[PDB]
């Protein structure tokens, strides 16, 4: 915010406190009337800057709260933050400053719970290719699936 | 800012013949240039003005012509009298801007 | 201060141990190899470079400036009836002298910034000049219509320009009245921008047409301002030098100026020669440069040499000197000292 | 140019010859056995025996 | 009168949890062995 | 051979514009704003 | 080799020419030229890239002077 | 915010509009203030004047 | 009248100093043994 008003030097002599000879003052005035056009108009602006997570999670939606689960696969939201994965009963004593643990590569470990503050561990639910072992079509059709 | 030269600086002259002196401008003053003549202990007077016409009141033994850059008149009729130094004024750009001279001499 | 740490945490989830990035070379391989610990050998931990201790902006040098002493100083300025129009171009235009004397008051460029005027590269200027009434600042705007917009002289509505005015009251004003500047006040269409009606016809207003004589409903449209030094502001002689602009059709040959900065020699510096920009250290050469090139690359497209301008110099440039930083170290069991090469 | 260096040799050109220069004496001198153990001389007759 | 910091002015950067992992940040730490002012 | 023509080839296409409007960085920083000078520059990123 | 000697940003439409005993007119069109420079910095010898087959040859391997063997210079469409 | 019609310069880059309840933000900052009428165009990342 | 054009009609590209260097360059050229007009 630019709340100073020193006035602005323009052309050779520095003025110093008299609006003048190549010294304009540079809060000049909107002066709106109201039989001005759309494009001369006032426009109250409120604009919202937002940052996404600066800090921990603080203004929220109206969104409904869901009871929470065990050990299950499940598709969690943790104050916008989206993900995948089980949730299990966690060892790690963190210092109560922290709101979420962050691995390696940006994918987060683990996360405190609104409403509770009991610490739940984020490990990703079972994955893992498939193979299969075959004998060749000329032989049979019997598939061990790996 | 108009440097205003003539030449030649110093000729001579003889009785009843016909001089030109020139002079020159460095940049366009095209129609508007002033003729004038200086005698030693004396003040000027109009000779040709905007560089065609002449005033009442002169003796005309002598003409002006020119235009662009180039400048002159013609004396038709020299009397020994004269021996002055010849001034040329233009009238287009601030600051107003002098010749330096051209004397007139009797060999 | 904004220092880079490499912290050490620990079973527990707490910080152990820490180094500091920038404090010496051997926490810098610490820092680039990611543990406390380096073996015996040589490491790369960084890149080092000669700054630009100061730079330097040539251009060639201005000969040609435009003649702007030649539409603002003058003892005759042509009416609005015969205002007269002078292509400003081939030149180095000074915007900068304009803009730092005042003798005006009423500056008002629309389109381009009145500040940032000596940076852009315009390629064609109208340098419009006539004298009005005190009172019509307002009608020389885009937009705006009224007499001096509509039957004199109109402004487009997409003006770029800048509308240059200064009120003079010692030059154009007579005591008793200047006649000679002259303006319109009845005129039978509305004037496109850029046009010069000079024609001297006789206006018909009412009924019957007077055609060569003046009488009852029949009005000569040349009529005088008669500017009087006892008159208000408004009603002051007012000298209007208005610049128009490029308008995207010619290739640029004016331009504003560019200050030239004197050259050091045999330093890293941060050139600027001709639009060609670069940092490197400049030294004296021996190549013969052919007098029409400006400029001279090497294998692959490296500028090698510039010809210097102002005093046509060959100038040889030497990129500044680098190279990676490696530590020689013995290891954190055998010692901490450690050799930088 | 930029960004671009060229990093020297650990083995420079007078002194791989002297590596060189040393295999040669070996060779000659005494056939192969100084690249089985110490160096044995021979005639070199001897050796192309 | 002045003092040598030695390897103090060590915080943990951004609220965030994080075990047994050598981690490099950049934020607005105190330097290892600068001068401090000591007031009495 | 092969060293030297590899490095003046790799010399050789810093003066590809990568369909931006010039190859030098300075140049089109010079004249454009910052939020268009970013994909000028991204572009000459990827392909150098 | 032909020195430039002047620049005029004219940029106006030029479509027709007439000129003021005898004189030769030749037109220009887009070729690749292959320019040998000397160590003074002018042009000593000049290889047109669409003349033969042999100057393909000289273009693609950038030299005035090519060894014995086959080289693949085009492409037949 | 978004289910009133007395605005018609909701105009949101970096969050979409249409979801914007479901992220829970840590610091939003209202800043308030009355401009010249067709300005619009420089409130807005990168556009000058 | 017609005439070979041989090898005259090349002039200096771009204005660049070059030494010791093959530069390939594409403007408007000459062509070479192309015909040029002759005329009286
Ligand atoms: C149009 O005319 C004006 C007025 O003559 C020019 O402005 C500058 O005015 C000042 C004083 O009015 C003068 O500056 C002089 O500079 C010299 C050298 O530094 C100094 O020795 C003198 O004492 C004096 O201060 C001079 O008339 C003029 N300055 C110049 C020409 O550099 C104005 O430049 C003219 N041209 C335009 C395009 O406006
Ligand atoms: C009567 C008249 O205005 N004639 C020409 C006009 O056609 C032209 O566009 C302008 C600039 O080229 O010079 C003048
Ligand atoms: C299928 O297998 C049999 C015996 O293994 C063999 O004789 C036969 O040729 C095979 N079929 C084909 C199409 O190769
Ligand atoms: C806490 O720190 C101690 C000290 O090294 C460590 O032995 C222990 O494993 C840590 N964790 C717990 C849960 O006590
Ligand atoms: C120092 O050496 C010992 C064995 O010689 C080793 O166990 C120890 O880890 C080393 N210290 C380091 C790498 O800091
Ligand atoms: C280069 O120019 C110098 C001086 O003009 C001359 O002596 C020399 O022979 C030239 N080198 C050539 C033509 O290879």
């Amino acid at each position: 915010r630019d709340i100073s008003t020193e006035i602005y030097q323009a052309g050779s002599t520095p003025c110093n406190g008299v609006k003048g000879f190549n010294c304009y003052f540079p809060l000049q005035s909107y002066g709106f009337q109201p039989t001005y056009g759309v494009g001369y108009q006032p426009y109250r602006v409120v604009v919202l800057s937002f940052e996404l997570l600066h800090a921990p999670a603080t203004v929220c939606g109206p969104k409904k709260s869901t009871n929470l689960v065990k050990n299950k696969c499940v598709n969690f939201n943790f104050n916008g933050l989206t993900g995948t994965g089980v949730l299990t009963e966690s060892n790690k004593k963190f210092l109560p400053f922290q709101q979420f643990g962050r691995d390696i590569a940006d994918t987060t470990d683990a996360v405190r719970d609104p409403q509770t503050l009991e610490i739940l561990d984020i490990t990703p639910c079972s994955f893992g290719g498939v193979s299969v072992i075959t004998p060749g079509t000329n032989t049979s059709n019997q598939v061990a699936v790996l | 800012d108009i440097q205003m030269t003539q030449s030649p600086s110093s000729l001579s002259a003889s009785v009843g013949d016909r001089v030109t002196i020139t002079c020159r401008a460095s940049q366009s003053v095209s129609n508007f240039l002033h003729w004038y003549q200086q005698k030693p202990g004396k003040a000027p007077k109009l000779l040709i003005y905007y560089a065609s016409q002449s005033i009442s009141g002169v003796p005309s033994r002598f003409s002006g012509s020119g235009s662009g850059t180039d400048f002159t008149l013609t004396i038709s009729s020299l009397q020994p009298e004269d021996f002055a130094t010849y001034y040329c004024q233009q009238s287009n750009t601030w600051p107003l801007t002098f010749g330096q001279g051209t004397k007139l001499e009797i060999k | 201060q904004p220092r880079t740490f490499l912290l050490k945490y620990n079973e527990n989830g707490t910080i152990t141990d820490a180094v500091d990035c920038a404090l010496d070379p051997l926490s810098e391989t610490k820092c680039t190899l990611k543990s406390f610990t380096v073996e015996k050998g040589i490491y790369q931990t960084s890149n080092f470079r000669v700054q630009p201790t100061e730079s330097i902006v040539r251009f060639p040098n201005i000969t040609n400036l435009c003649p702007f002493g030649e539409v603002f100083n003058a003892t005759r300025f042509a009416s609005v009836y015969a205002w007269n129009r002078k292509r400003i171009s081939n030149c180095v235009a000074d915007y900068s002298v304009l803009y730092n004397s005042a003798s005006f008051s009423t500056f008002k460029c629309y389109g381009v910034s009145p500040t940032k005027l000596n940076d852009l590269c315009f390629t064609n200027v109208y340098a419009d000049s006539f004298v009005i009434r005190g009172d019509e600042v307002r009608q020389i705007a885009p937009g705006q219509t009224g007499n001096i917009a509509d039957y004199n002289y109109k402004l487009p509505d997409d003006f770029t320009g800048c509308v240059i005015a200064w009120n003079s009251n010692n030059l154009d004003s007579k005591v008793g009245g200047n006649y000679n500047y002259l303006y319109r006040l009845f005129r039978k269409s509305n004037l496109k921008p850029f046009e010069r009606d000079i024609s001297t016809e006789i206006y018909q207003a009412g009924s019957t047409p007077c055609n060569g004589v003046k009488g009852f409903n029949c009005y000569f449209p040349l009529q005088s301002y008669g500017f009087q030094p006892t008159y208000g502001v408004g009603y002051q002689p007012y000298r209007v030098v208005v610049l128009s602009f490029e308008l995207l059709h010619a290739p640029a040959t004016v331009c504003g100026p560019k200050k030239s900065t004197n050259l050091v020699k045999n330093k890293c510096v941060n050139f600027n020669f001709n639009g060609l920009t670069g940092t490197g250290v400049l030294t004296e050469s021996n190549k013969k440069f052919l007098p029409f090139q400006q400029f001279g690359r090497d294998i692959a497209d490296t500028t090698d040499a510039v010809r210097d301008p102002q005093t046509l110099e060959i100038l040889d440039i030497t990129p500044c000197s680098f190279g990676g930083v490696s530590v020689i170290t013995p290891g954190t069991n055998t010692s901490n000292q450690v050799a930088v090469l | 140019f930029n960004g671009l260096t060229v990093l020297p040799p650990l083995l420079t050109d007078e002194m791989i010859a002297q590596y060189t220069s040393a295999l040669l004496a070996g060779t000659i001198t005494s056939g192969w056995t100084f690249g089985a153990g110490p160096a044995l001389q021979i005639p070199f007759p001897m050796q192309m025996a | 009168a002045y003092t040598n910091s030695f390897t103090r002015g060590v915080y943990y950067p951004d609220k965030v949890f994080r075990s047994s992992v050598l981690h490099s940040t950049q934020d607005l730490f105190l330097p290892f062995f600068s001068n401090v002012t000591w007031f009495h | 051979n092969q060293n030297a023509q590899a490095l003046n080839t790799l010399v050789k296409q810093l003066s590809s514009n990568f369909g931006a409007i010039s190859s030098v960085l300075n140049d089109i920083l010079s004249r454009l704003d910052p939020p268009e000078a970013e994909v000028q520059i991204d572009r000459l990123i990827t392909g150098r | 080799a032909l020195e430039p000697l002047v620049d005029l940003p004219i940029g106006i439409n030029i479509t027709r020419f007439q000129t003021l005993a005898a004189y030769y007119v030749g037109y220009l069109q887009p070729r690749t030229f292959l320019l040998k420079y000397n160590e003074n910095g002018t042009i000593t010898d000049a290889v047109d890239c669409a003349l033969d087959p042999l100057s393909e040859t000289k273009c693609t391997l950038k030299s005035f002077t090519v060894e014995k063997g086959i080289y693949q210079t085009s492409n037949f469409r | 915010l978004y289910n009133s019609a007395s605005f018609s310069t909701f105009k949101c880059y970096g969050v979409s509009p249409t979801k914007l309840n479901d992220l829970c933000f840590t610091n939003v900052y209202a800043d308030s203030f009355v401009i010249r009428g067709d300005e619009v165009r420089q409130i807005a990342p990168g556009q000058t004047g």
